């Protein structure tokens, strides 16, 4: 439009001196999204949204302008009217299986149908104002507002169909080559674990496991012959047990106006969303209230309250995730039927990565007698009270208080899996018996979580607007702004649980340690206060020449209190110059409807929430003579009283172009910024009195391009056709980290914050075993690689010279996990009443390191494995490609090596595969209903729409995996399609 | 629902017991509470002495109601 | 006045034939409260209310024509706008030290500011709409709404004091008397406390306890006659280091208006009070956004939503109140100061109500290490929807949600009496070691309380109104609602808890019996769901007869299977006939307005959530033959296929009469409630199976009148007086009901629900001892009362013969506990912009049992006493009324029956006290500024107010008690009196 909107103030195009990007939402633009986080995927030029996981309600990860930070907050911070959000940060862990319980973001709370524009502040003349929350970006929520005139409602109606997800990318064994599979490793030496499988068991509960290894297949006794045969014939499809076809529904009525004195606005908003997964869902019901009264010519009061319920359900599983449905499609047998003849449960024993058979697991039985169940009641009120003093000077104060609280339940019954592990592992040695016990009690388990997020925040500015001579405009502001925000969780836990009779039973635990491994009740509380003063200001001369800038000193609790650092400022300097606007360029005003240089500089600021100025310490017993008992402290982390912000100096070089009338617009964004006093983990001098703690120290780099070209192709009284093309390069690199000396794998300086450094491989020698690379460019072993000696030849005693900073020249750096390329095209036409809109993304020039296919040495044969297991080498197949199943018999130093070091396989640069995906993110054909039609039935307006979301992916090959984005996580749903038919009323 | 156990001598105590609970367990509570086997006491409420099989409520045990208390072979 | 919302539908006056109380909230009405169930103490006959406790945010016990149910539900129903609320039940217990943790009602959410008018219902034909929740009466909660034209702007500030508590009253002996009266006691041979008390300790400290029992005061050496002589002089102030003045404010911001098609109505509220107790505060932050839109000439939508948030901090007590404040400053000792010359804390062991000084226990180090916090997040949306088919057909429907989560935190540290007790009450006897040992680990404990209480409703319902020959008017409503209830409770306790740390320990229980009485996690879970049917029907003639009738059908999951009982009607038929409109009364038309007579009949439901008509059961292990163990079922509650509603049957007959003009408004209400089928424990025979169970079996009866008068005493240009008396006398009597035959204590058939019976006695013999009457009439004493005899002589081996079917005959009915009179008298005066209001209750004829002053047997000397206990018989004071100290030397056999039966000292008349009482609710002076200041101010309206609640109180004595509401409960503060300044503007 003609207006941005920062979170402060409200500035013209004509004067904006920073690199805004705007995006209006509405269903011919984003489509039939629930969440507005993943409505921005390619729509903004610079700010690439990424999906975690394929889950409803699932956070997706965004990076504006790439990682600002190595250990601080790396996620945007949304602003809602305003009033900047809390919860929407997304919790990055280390363990793959925690995205089956990832906390959503209070941005999930929000309904799209209740949002009119988002404005994406990218540079520092835009984020500067936000002082120590502006170095990953600002995404600022403009909701929808009532508008003046006669009432105007809205009854729009969503139903979506979610196809199956096919596990036939997956790529995996059918009973045939399965069972084949497992004779061939019976057969060969092989012998990680034989008494896991189908046929291993079959073969071996007849006494025959010696005698089909001496003789083969006529060595079996037809009894066992039929077993195996039976064993052949037997499919199951686990794509149909575990996977299933939704229809997930959605409804919003929303009722506005206004009159010269009040506008006003409601709506309420309930969809039902089903996952692919069998018992996934998740609701979400929510109300918006808007009422702003004008009390006189200079007052103004108005309130925004938005409440939301959702209620989550979803499958328990362990802390490693052997249960994972969506990863379990990977384990299942092909032969395994969870069903025997009468209806039983037949059990999966071959669950556990370990050897050990005596857990058994029933798909069927878990989702009967497991329940994970989540509620968020989520509320924000925004007061915000104006008063125009003068017509040049205006006051505003704005009051915004925001609560989510989280409940979420997860319930295991005594015969089920996720109880059996937990069992398992509360086996401890009974010293009086002599024996091994468990201290859990025969029961089920409930464990119970309550968190809450509280803020309260409080704005009040002052703005100053005069214009001198009519060539010069001034516009100053000054405002404070102090938030409080509150993140308090309770967890609790019950063993001996019962389902209905609600009792649970006591726990004696051992020791401490396994008092601590079961937790039965934990408390966690978080609190921090921040108070900042701001200002800005902007100088506009003869139409032409717009200098701005800012400035904000924050202070916080999460600071040192040394008065070198205290109150710092984060400023930025602005500067823009319309060349259209130039007498001596006026000649090139028939076709050039805009030309303006812009360039900013600035310093940002990054809180590292997760550190702390305080001497954190811990009490033990101790003494220093004998007899009496000192109460002592030991100092856990240092006091670091200059803990400051991480600071990011930005430059950024823009240039807008506008030609023919709109036909033509062109965003260019060129930007540099460079992040030092990154807090991070040092190895510090011994004169500080200790080794290593973490500082201020470390230092990164991002720099790139951001491109967005809109073009009107066609413009006909009848047809219409529109292209909105955004193109971002991001070349992150970071300058100075330290890594530990242990640490095998090369560090990431000098490489993106999510390098990928891999062991380049030669292929195969004529054993099947990989083959490296030397440092003179010659094909190698393990054994001349690492120089391996086994002095008293036993195998298992190897040992290495080979130093950590030389290990770590064996690796080589292929690529970063995230793409440089991102971007998107959106092709929008427009036939008489039809209205086609193709929105399609790219995400180009990334890697990504997929999980092995199978183990050389760890294999397990109980459990289903990708079709390339085939394309290994064997004695009687020498032309495969993929590493030999090894064993110790023939070379025990290389096979031990790399047994204890289990990272030589993972990291080998054949698991590392490109990642340069398209996807066609929308394709919607709406069609309004004629007007008469319309006034026939009492409408406004009507239309519908049928809508296909995430019905192509096409690029580079990601072969045995369901999606590109699921190259990394198995644990993770893929996205899923949808086809929507929607119905808007008025 | 707790109830007061005196001795002869004016010496009380506090002990939280239940309505459906039988003086067996009233005497292991006591023995909890102070160090006296639950064999060698007699409990007295309304005049009666208290069998060891019979629940509180058939005595009438009401809130904040007195029991004595006597050890046998010590004072009765 | 001209209608009233009976919550369903709008009923004009001139076709009411119910008993409906209105009551206008406002400043002018009810002055500065903060709840309206503290709003309507004596402006609403036959409407009850009593104060359970004066602390902020407790909840008023309320009552309509007395108590209409036995063990099932004694409150009435709350509706705002239509829904019924949940929550807004009082869940009182015989516990005295249990007011102190108190749920919060939500009425407690709900701003008064936001309230229009308060409608009761009382009769049945009022509240047989409403099914099985009519029995109780039903209080409709109207709120305030937009009205067309500009927007009205009203912004209220009120700032309260509140005096100190004045402990004054409470007539405690000071040091002086105290140390008198312990020495005294050591002089005698008191048997109980001989150990306790600053006297005691002292002479025993060094070794003159039977030197001075044999020679008085000059026995002692001169340091312990000194360190006797310092206590006397030691004075230390009990009701200003516990008690304290606070100044609570309360903000107010109500912005509403509307249009020809959308109302608004929006406020912003928030108030913070202070309890008279330190440490003690509650805070609420109120928000209420409605707005109504006419979307066609035939539909119409509104949105209401009412957002909630309490805080409230308060101390924590024992279980039994050995810590309360309120009670401890009737127990403090004058000469104990919990402060040394060195500032360290000093300990009073004498808090215990035992022999035992193991425990120590100081204010500071209890208010410095514990804390009781809570907070209450409420929310209440109500959509609405009309639809106005035809000129006499309308349709409407109502979706109501109400959430309600507390989450309560208790945390008590290693050093506080908290800790201490529960450490000791943790003691259990280890057999291998055969030693007392304590399982509950060294720390403090945190524990954790979480309950949601979650309802949806849904009420469908069709109107139709039509007129036949202009004489005829029929008004026909027919409709359904679903309603469903959830309430869930969690638990969780961590002992070894460190504050700072937020660590806790392993707790070791003996077995599963010590571990119920210590949980750690406990969990309920608690859904109902509810289907009715409803009908009115209403014909009017000649507009002076009118006839009206209600039937409902209610169904619900806490009710039988059986056919018989399954949907039986709760209906009402009533009758309205309007004397002043009929020919023959043309001639008193000159000074009469109305005289009307209304009769109506009736039967209204109650339902009893407690009662289940299922099965309840419980698993144990127990076995029938040899190595035949079995899990079997032991039935614990007996199921019920005939559980239905407590069936109430009523009558009623009223009359109202205006004359001259509206200047005398008389409303007399005569009203008979016969309530059978009341559920309760019936002794059932033994070939049911069960020796008792919960049926529907009992009864009662609730019998009296309501006048309601309101006279224009003046009415001048500048003065007017107007007078508000209501009145309300109330007969209960419980016609059938079971007592155990053990039970010694008069059954309560044919008294009330609340009778008091005490044992009356003729004074004191010559040896100090209360004397009783025998049925003869002459005065007895214990010995010849009761027949004791003693066999073994041993003195404590006392038997008696009476059974208690003769012991019931010793007590004699005194009174009951509300007084059977209520009501109030409210006075406005008017004087040019001045304006006063004066409103009185009255609460007349009720009787309380207090606790005694002192225990003739059990008189604990380690704590502070009444002055009273100077009245009691001694051998120098033989005229002395109030019984002596006895001892077991005198009459053993007496003193040992005194003993094992404390109930005979405690049921003496001499401790019942009469209770008839009128409070000064409100006296408020307002002050209206003139239109021409507020015009120079510009502002439409301006006034200011000075407020006084509870400044005086009278009628009968209150000795010895701070509050005649206080003289039951010890464990709660008196009402506090206040001083409210407040200002309003527009």
């Amino acid at each position: 439009d003609a207006v941005v909107v920062t979170g402060y103030q409200t500035v013209e195009r004509r004067k904006l001196t920073a690199a805004v990007g705007k995006l209006n939402i509405s269903d011919e633009t984003i489509g039939a999204v629930k969440s507005i986080d993943q409505a921005l995927a390619g729509q903004i030029a610079g700010l690439s949204v990424t999906s975690t996981s394929g889950a409803p309600g699932a956070p997706a990860k965004i990076r504006i302008r790439g990682t600002s930070s190595l250990n601080g907050t790396q996620d945007p911070l949304w602003v809602l009217d305003g009033i900047p959000l809390e919860g929407t940060d997304v919790p990055q862990s280390n363990v793959l299986n925690d995205v089956s319980n990832i906390q959503q973001s209070s941005i999930a709370g929000l309904n799209p149908a209740d949002i009119e524009n988002i404005t994406v502040l990218k540079d520092a003349a835009a984020t500067a104002i936000y002082g120590a929350r502006a170095a990953n970006g600002v995404i600022v929520i403009t909701t929808k507002k009532g508008k003046v005139g006669k009432p105007v409602i809205n009854f729009s109606s969503k139903f979506t169909y979610m196809p199956t997800l096919s596990t036939n990318r997956l790529n995996m064994l059918n009973s045939q080559e399965k069972v084949d599979l497992e004779l061939e490793l019976l057969r060969s030496n092989f012998a990680y674990g034989d008494n896991k499988g189908g046929v291993s068991k079959i073969i071996s509960g007849y006494g025959l496991t010696d005698a089909y290894k001496k003789g083969g297949w006529s060595a079996l006794t037809p009894e066992a012959q039929t077993d195996i045969s039976r064993l052949r014939n037997t499919e199951t499809d686990w794509g149909d047990i575990l996977f299933r076809d939704a229809f997930n529904q959605e409804y919003s009525l929303s009722l506005s106006g206004g009159n010269e004195r009040v506008t006003y606005y409601t709506s309420i908003g309930y969809y039902q969303e089903n996952g692919n997964v069998k018992g996934v869902g998740l609701d979400r019901l929510n109300i918006v209230a808007k009422t702003s009264y004008k009390v006189n010519r200079m007052l103004k009061f108005g309130v925004s309250l938005f409440v939301n319920r959702r209620n989550n359900k979803t499958y328990l599983t362990d802390t490693y995730g052997l249960v994972n449905p969506v990863y379990y499609s990977r384990k299942a047998n092909p032969y395994y039927q969870p069903f025997d003849a009468n209806g039983n449960y037949v059990y999966d024993f071959d669950v556990q990565n370990n050897s050990d058979t005596d857990l058994g697991f029933n798909i069927f039985e878990e989702r009967k007698n497991t329940s994970n169940e989540e509620t968020i009641n989520a509320l924000s009120s925004i007061f915000d009270a104006e008063l125009r003093f003068n017509d040049k000077l205006k006051f505003t104060t704005q009051l915004g208080l925001q609560l989510d609280k989280a409940s979420k339940e997860q319930i295991a019954d005594k015969e089920s899996f996720s109880m059996r592990i937990i069992r398992k592992n509360s086996k401890y040695w009974d010293s009086a018996s002599q024996s091994n016990k468990y201290f859990i009690p025969d029961g089920g388990v409930h464990k119970a979580y309550e968190n809450t997020n509280s803020q309260i925040t409080w704005k009040a500015m002052g703005e100053y607007r005069d214009s001198f001579n009519d060539i010069h405009e001034l516009e100053v502001m000054v405002g404070t702004e102090l938030r409080k925000t509150w993140y308090e969780t309770l967890f609790s836990a019950g063993y001996g649980f019962d389902r209905q009779t609600l009792t649970t039973k006591p726990v004696v635990f051992p020791d401490e340690d396994r008092a601590r491994q079961f937790p039965l009740h934990q408390k966690t509380y978080k609190e921090n206060a921040y108070v900042s003063f701001f200002s800005t200001a902007s100088y506009s001369l003869m139409n032409r020449y717009t200098f701005g800038g800012s400035i904000r000193f924050d202070g916080s609790d999460l600071f040192g209190v040394d008065k070198k650092y205290r109150y710092l400022p984060l400023y930025s300097v602005s500067g823009l110059w319309r060349l259209s606007n130039e007498p001596f360029m006026q000649g090139t005003r028939k076709w050039m409807d805009n030309l303006a240089f812009r360039v900013s500089y600035g310093i940002q600021g990054n809180i590292d929430k997760n550190t702390s100025p305080f001497l954190l310490g811990k009490y033990i017993v101790d003494n220093i003579l004998p007899g009496g008992s000192e109460h002592m402290i030991d100092i856990n982390s240092a006091p670091n009283k200059k803990l400051r912000w991480e600071k990011t100096q930005s430059v950024n070089v823009g240039l807008d172009f506008s030609v023919l009338n709109q036909a033509l617009n062109l965003s260019v964004d060129y930007y540099y910024r460079k992040g030092t006093d990154l807090i991070g983990k040092q190895m510090l001098p011994l004169e500080t009195g200790f080794v290593s703690t973490n500082i201020n120290w470390a230092s990164m780099v991002n720099k790139g391009v951001e491109v967005s070209l809109s073009t009107r192709n066609v413009a006909t009284k009848n047809f219409s056709w529109y292209t909105n093309l955004n193109f971002a390069y991001n070349n992150n690199k970071v300058l100075r980290e330290a890594i530990p000396e242990a640490q095998t794998i090369p560090g990431r300086e000098g490489y993106p914050v999510d390098a990928i450094f891999a062991i380049k491989t030669a292929g195969l020698d004529e054993e099947g075993y990989p083959l490296f690379y030397d440092k003179e460019g010659k094909k190698v072993t393990l054994k001349e690689l690492y120089r391996l000696q086994d002095p008293f030849g036993l195998g298992f005693t190897v040992n290495s010279d080979v130093t950590p900073a030389e290990e770590r020249s064996f690796y080589s750096y292929i690529g970063s996990q995230d793409t440089p390329y991102t971007g998107g095209l959106i092709n929008t036409f427009s036939y008489k009443n039809w209205e086609l809109t193709a929105n399609l993304s790219f995400n180009l020039g990334g890697y990504v390191r997929t999980t092995p296919s199978y183990n050389f040495i760890n294999f397990d044969r109980g459990q289903n494995v990708n079709s390339d297991i085939l394309d290994r080498w064997t004695p009687e197949n020498t032309d495969g490609r993929l590493p030999a199943l090894i064993t110790s018999e023939k070379r025990a130093d290389e096979y031990y090596w790399y047994d204890q070091k289990s990272e030589i396989y993972k990291n080998l640069d054949i698991w590392v595969k490109k990642l340069n995906y398209f996807r066609l993110q929308n394709l919607r054909l709406g069609y309004r209903l004629p007007e008469k039609m319309t006034k026939s039935l009492g409408m406004g307006s009507a239309s519908v729409a049928i809508e296909g979301r995430n019905l192509l992916v096409f690029g580079s090959s990601y072969k045995n995996f369901l999606d590109p984005e699921s190259m990394y996580n198995p644990y993770a749903p893929p996205i899923p399609k949808s086809i929507t038919f929607s119905l808007n009323l008025n | 629902m707790q109830v007061f156990i005196k001795n002869r001598y004016g010496w009380t105590i506090t002990l939280e017991v239940s309505p459906t609970d039988t003086v067996e367990n009233v005497k292991q509570k006591i023995q909890d509470k102070e160090g006296f086997p639950p064999d060698k006491i007699r409990l007295i409420y309304g005049g009666k002495q208290m069998e060891d099989g019979r629940t509180l409520a058939d005595y009438n045990v009401q809130k904040d109601s007195t029991i004595l208390i006597c050890i046998r072979d010590v004072d009765c």
